[PDB]
């Protein structure tokens, strides 16, 4: 049980994309769901160590491409990497009302080279930016 | 790019059936956009992202807006200046707008942030170097 509350670098692992599934699988076991119905929604805290819903699940070492996040909102920087303090990686009922028109879709891939997907995350954008720019400008997240 | 030639002469000459001026709006962009997104340029793409990228410049590029006065090609390349979509109506007009260019191309003309050509500078640079001292 103590498995859930411990905070994971998706680096460090040696299959980051199955510790992805399982916490899906773990979520959609309790509330006798399936898969399929959980979309995964992100939080990013300013500071690590944060309260740990039982949903949710804390990732370190994700590092943001290209943007930088402040209280769950997106804008695009000139800088190279951002580091991302700690991500809550929160399993809900997927209640299929499509985007927001100001949420990007981030490939979230294991290292620079981008050779390896692992999962994806939703964010939400901010001011008049343009989702088509952060698509244009190669906005991604590192595992390490 | 032969195969998107011929395509958008293939789908031109469907519509336009032998007439001078085809109407920029009854230009048959939905299918030069999904074979471009598709099969030509796309057949190569085996992920979701670059398909995406792939579909957003596609979505950019061939559209009505395209023919009218003020089309922008690319927005704020130097933070203040942008590059205009020629209003030319021959071939040899849009040849003299690319001759026009100027010489101080920056990744942002692509779409990408001007940061993206430091570290590659700064290699070459240094490789520069080394090639010069090697040969002395």
């Amino acid at each position: 049980k103590e498995l859930k509350n411990i905070h994971v670098c998706l680096g460090g692992l040696f299959v980051p994309e199955a510790y992805i599934t399982a916490t899906r699988q773990y979520v959609a076991q309790a509330n006798s769901w399936s898969l399929e119905e959980l979309c995964l929604e992100v939080n990013v805290t300013t500071s690590q160590g944060a309260t740990l819903d039982a949903c949710s699940f804390g990732v370190t070492g994700l590092k943001l491409q290209g943007a930088t996040c402040n209280n769950n909102k997106l804008s695009l920087s000139n800088a190279i990497s951002t580091a991302l303090p700690l991500t809550q990686l929160r399993w809900v009922k997927q209640t299929n009302t499509e985007k927001k028109a100001s949420v990007v879709t981030l490939p979230v891939y294991l290292n620079f080279t981008r050779a390896d997907l692992i999962f994806t995350v939703d964010f939400e954008i901010a001011t008049k930016e343009d989702p088509r720019s952060f698509y244009e400008r190669g906005v991604a997240v590192l595992c390490t | 790019l032969r195969s998107a030639c011929d395509t958008v002469d293939t789908w031109l000459d469907d519509t336009a059936k032998g007439r001078q001026n085809i109407s920029p709006d009854k230009i048959p962009w939905s299918a030069l956009k999904t074979l471009m997104a598709q099969s030509i340029y796309g057949g190569r793409v085996d992920n979701e992202f670059d398909q995406r990228l792939l579909n957003t410049f596609l979505e950019r590029l061939f559209t009505t807006r395209s023919f009218d006065s003020e089309f922008k090609l690319a927005c704020k390349v130097d933070g203040h200046k942008d590059i205009q979509m020629p209003d030319g109506i021959r071939r040899e007009e849009f040849v003299q707008w690319v001759e026009l260019l100027p010489d101080t191309q920056t990744p942002s003309w692509l779409g990408l942030p001007n940061n993206a050509e430091r570290v590659l500078l700064t290699t070459q640079g240094v490789d520069m170097i080394s090639k010069m001292l090697k040969m002395q």
